[PDB]
């Protein structure tokens, strides 16, 4: 819920550990434009135990939701937020026009478009250094130089396919010994022999 | 498949999604069994 | 490098195909000030291939530059030059 | 040739139209109408 | 698969999609190798 989530180039990240996770609360949210869990059935999410959960929140474009998937293509997928090919976790995307749109233009959300090379998976780039095209050195705005960060320019009058989409990725590492986050299932007595 | 344990595939996936992983494991293990049996038949002929 | 440019309402349309597109000259152009690409990486144009390319040239006002974008609204966008919502291409603009 | 044809007809919100599919999730799918993992047939949705 | 060349699959499809084609090639070539080795074993028994 919160109130504000950072831009894609600086996606907000938090860790969930040492607590019991009740994924049923996720069902409290109505819209759920996209709810895609890779490597785990959502209904089974309450029965397993995860080592450490990572929640990554940001705001993606209307049509860039599909780029949040392993091995996807496009500027967003391999320039600002790259998912691993062996990703195991859930992806949630819901509309935010009523909260993340300004009539005069919501320019508070920015995405990077120019960079030397694609990012490694789960890599964040927060630098705002100018981009150089060719071999001519760049010292400011001008030819062969551009600002990598571009504003989304979100407007409520835009179509649904161009509306802002709050996107949160819950990435968890499966059973690799030190399990901390566990489902709400109650334990029982132990019997031997 | 995602995991080599059928229990781990079944405990984390719905039936329709788990069918694929269980089938990958079935195909691999059937291939290994067939290889074992063929080699055993050849060795049995030699020992005979 | 055309001496004369067509009007915005009568934007000049040209088709280019069956040739190799060199974007080095376009990059080397100095007076360029508005370079925006949607759907494709601008630095990957030299590698990506397509079927045909369409070039639409016209002259507008300085404040009308932002109107030439998918999903935008305005007099120029509505009644002079409209772009598809799923447009996958580039727009370049320079002072004249 | 089909042994027996069933027609389940209802009205739902447009955004939940994609919810009518085997193995899907959602309030309409979970609590109103769920299709089996091996459903065979067709789904036709039109605005009314 | 789309082609019998590993690099042709590599530079035509994304990794997640190319996984299926590369796995089809791997299964086919493994079947070829297993067939060759089994035939060699039978022929070696005859020659022995
Ligand atoms: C992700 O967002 C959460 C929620 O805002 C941040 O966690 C808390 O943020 C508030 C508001 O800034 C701080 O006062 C708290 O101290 C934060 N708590 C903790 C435990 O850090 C979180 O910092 C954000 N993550 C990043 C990387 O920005
Ligand atoms: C969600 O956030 C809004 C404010 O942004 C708040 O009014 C509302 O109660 C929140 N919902 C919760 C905490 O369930
Ligand atoms: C655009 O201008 C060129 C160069 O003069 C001309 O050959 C072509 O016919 C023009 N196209 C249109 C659609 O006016």
């Amino acid at each position: 819920n919160a109130t504000t989530f950072a831009s894609v180039y600086a996606w907000n990240r938090t860790r969930i550990s040492n607590c019991v996770a009740d994924y049923s609360v996720l069902y409290n949210f109505a819209p759920f434009f996209a709810f895609k869990c890779y490597g785990v059935s959502p209904t089974k999410l309450n029965d397993l135990c995860f080592t450490n959960v990572y929640a990554d929140s940001f705001v993606i474009k209307g049509n860039e939701v599909s780029q949040i998937a392993p091995g996807q293509t496009g500027n967003i997928a391999d320039y600002n937020y790259k998912l691993p090919d062996d990703f195991t976790g859930c992806v949630i995307a819901w509309n935010s026009n009523k909260l993340d749109s300004k009539h005069s233009g919501n320019y508070d959300y920015w995405y990077r478009s120019l960079r030397k090379s694609k990012l490694k998976p789960f890599e964040r780039d927060i630098s705002t250094e100018i981009y150089q095209a060719g071999n001519k050195p760049c010292k400011g705005k001008g030819p062969n130089c551009y600002f990598p960060l571009q504003s989304y320019g979100f407007r409520p009058t835009y179509g649904v396919g161009h509306q802002p989409y709050r996107v949160v990725v819950l990435s968890f590492e499966l059973l690799h010994a030190p399990a901390t986050v566990c489902g709400p299932k109650k334990s029982t007595n132990l019997v031997k022999n | 498949a995602i995991s080599s344990v059928l229990n781990d595939i079944l405990s984390r996936l719905d039936p329709p999604e788990a069918e694929v992983q269980i089938d990958r494991l079935i195909t691999g293990r059937l291939q290994s069994l067939q290889t074992y049996v063929t080699q055993q038949l050849i060795r049995a002929a030699e020992i005979r």
